[PDB]
């Protein structure tokens, strides 16, 4: 249910038409939720835009999967293209959304997502490349790890990028990092804003018109 | 006269090699290749590619028989003997952000000095690297990556080893055919010239120095 | 839609824009574009392109009508007309190296602050560029060149806007199309999707704003 | 007579299977010289590996020229391709030769063949890319301009790249650039050493092994 809030609130933010590249994890729930409305084109770093669902048994192709080697389809119209032209698209602005998985968001906007030092090093993959370059970053994380806020003052866990990123969608708030900090927009309909504030540890401004949603 | 035996790997791919490796997590990754080089032992390699894929299949199968003593990727986290090998200190890893690991093998390729990105500025990856400002902004400056032989993956080769890659087995592949100085291709089909469209051909045969099956 | 009538031009394309235009001495040029902004005098333009063609065809014809104020092409030699307006002062002309030309377009398209190439070290093209060493050679660095609108030229595309390439038309076109802001193409088919396989695509509709005929 | 002397000795050059470039004019006269037995691949900087002659009347294609814009046929196998792909072949080291006209040539094995001050200015179009990057470098060119040597001391007019150049052919002799100097290495059968000698300004190095032919 967490993980689902967090995607059905994330799939509300995307815009028809957008190039959309969604992390392996949590923000590939969201597709399961674009309203039937909304016609998006999702990207993947092992080279191919028109991605589309897991094939029915029997329709897989060894060469088409995602970035977790997982078998996917390919949608009509979709390009396939080596990695140099994917990071083309993602670094040189191409790309309007990337929607990240996300261990700590800290009061300047910034995400660390790809490393805990003596505990888990699987490397950067593409993460460092779309932050850097993706025209909106939305980070899609529970909003505390086993009680931790991981919305925190400073990160202390290894950067993916200085960009600032556009948008924290959590089971509990929907923030944007700003100039001034972090605004609280939205709170879940679950929640209260005195829960939100105690599970913060980052200072939050809050918006004149809070919302209730997700 | 490019298309040899799998068991001429052993006079192309020396001992202690630095080698390009196709494939995405093992998606369009040359196997055969792979199979032959854990045969005959060939160890102390370095190799640069996307990832160590995973234990049982691709370029995990080479770290999984320890022939490996550095790989430059961008990813390792599907394979924990990987992991467990950089950790004990008997593998060299160098971790490089996808976008900076390809432009940085395309610069060899295309005969660049290196590249400017703003990938990695201001994260572990600035350590050790120049950084250069253009118009008030920071780039950390980029180095060409070589490589001795590229061992790369394809769909079809025609008689003059033009080849063609498919959907997503593309990846790394046709990059790394421009960057190191001998390139050895598996495909899984050899069809008349003329199969293949001036349009349609990504990587062109007169930079093939050999196939396999 | 993309798809728009090509009397659309004079509103996507303005007084003083900096253009990049497609095309090999008027090969795979958007031959329809420029008769429009001919039609319309849209002028004091900067022009980025392979070159000016000739004075009868291509970017040539902006250059008969005086409307540039500046060209960015790595060659002039078959205009006479570009060289009388260059010689006269009425138009500056920046020339650049081919592959330079190449690169600094495309590192713009896909992100880069900047590339380094061997290509002009120690010829007049050294002036003014910041020399960079890297391992002994010396290398200058080129920087990124952006424009406004895009005006390239392509064979089909599809009801997506997905982009296919004939010969040596090809050449500046895909790598203008990543560079630009606005991307206008025109084209000599529109297809119906699923007619141009994902695997012979070479720009992808995403990236083509507008396309006409 | 005296281009046809060039062409024919620099197109005893080429070996089986190279990739070449073959610059506009006297270079490429070699394309009309090649033995029977060599098969070669042309290149052109437009973005044709695999290029081909000119096609009978009423073979054109529009989309299919050379670098001049003339109209040439496509081999079987041919790879047509964009510009950056082009100089990455040309840069990168994968284009055995290439074949290039000449202004002068210089003691240091350095080529002037692109401008003229205050006469020709018609830009480098690839001609830096070519020289700084082919394998090798062959300067194809009449031994002088009226009697004015054009293998000189050191470039007066502007250079193209200070890339050694690898042979230079004339119609009077065949000379190698090496660490030492300028190698002549043949002599034209309807000359004489002291003819040669005397319309270089360059200095000489009088090859042990010297030969006729072109
Ligand atoms: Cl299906
Ligand atoms: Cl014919
Ligand atoms: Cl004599
Ligand atoms: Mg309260
Ligand atoms: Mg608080
Ligand atoms: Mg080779």
């Amino acid at each position: 249910n967490p993980k689902e809030k967090i995607a059905i609130r994330v799939a509300q933010e995307l815009k028809k038409g957008q190039l959309v590249n969604l992390g392996i994890g949590l923000p590939t729930l969201v597709a399961n939720y674009i309203p039937k409305d909304i016609h998006v084109f999702f990207q993947s770093d092992n080279g191919i835009i028109g991605m589309g669902p897991a094939p029915k048994e029997g329709y897989e192709n060894s060469d088409l999967t995602n970035a977790g080697a997982s078998y996917i389809t390919a949608l009509p119209g979709a390009m396939t293209f080596d990695s140099a032209f994917s990071f083309g698209i993602i670094r040189g602005g191409h790309l309007d959304v990337t929607v990240l998985g996300g261990l700590q968001v800290d009061e300047e906007g910034h995400l660390a997502n790809w490393m805990i030092p003596g505990k888990m090093i699987p490397g950067m993959g593409g993460a460092m490349d779309l932050v850097t370059g993706a025209k909106k970053v939305i980070v899609a994380m529970t909003h505390t790890a086993k009680g931790t806020p991981k919305i925190v003052k400073k990160c202390t866990l290894p950067l993916t990028s200085i960009r600032k990123v556009d948008l924290i969608v959590t089971e509990l708030a929907v923030i944007e990092p700003t100039d001034e900090g972090l605004l609280l927009k939205e709170i879940s309909k679950e929640t209260t804003l005195d829960e939100v504030l105690k599970l913060t540890e980052a200072k939050l401004i809050i918006a004149d018109d809070l919302k209730i949603f997700a | 006269m490019k298309v040899v035996d799998i068991s001429k790997i052993n006079e192309l791919v020396k001992e202690g090699a630095t080698l390009m490796i196709g494939g995405f997590l093992g998606v369009g990754t040359p196997e055969n290749i792979i199979d032959e080089i854990i045969r005959h032992n060939i160890s102390n390699l370095t190799v640069i590619a996307n990832d160590t894929a995973f234990e049982d299949r691709g370029i995990g199968k080479l770290v999984k028989n320890k022939l490996c003593k550095k790989v430059i990727v961008s990813h390792i986290g599907t394979n924990p003997e990987t992991q467990r090998q950089m950790i004990e200190g008997t593998l060299e890893v160098e971790l490089v952000p996808q976008g900076t690991l390809a432009e940085r093998i395309r610069a060899a390729g295309v005969g660049l000095g290196g590249i400017l990105t703003p990938t990695g500025v201001g994260t572990v990856v600035e350590k050790d690297k120049k950084v250069i400002e253009v118009e008030g902004k920071k780039y950390l400056l980029e180095l060409p990556i070589h490589a001795d032989v590229a061992l790369i993956k394809a769909k079809k080769a025609d008689y003059l080893g033009n080849l063609v890659y498919n959907l997503t087995a593309e990846n790394f592949n046709p990059i790394m055919a421009l960057a190191a100085k001998t390139v050895i291709a598996e495909v899984e089909e050899i069809v008349p010239t003329g199969t293949l469209s001036p349009n349609e051909i990504k990587t062109p045969g007169i930079i093939v120095d050999y196939i396999v099956t």
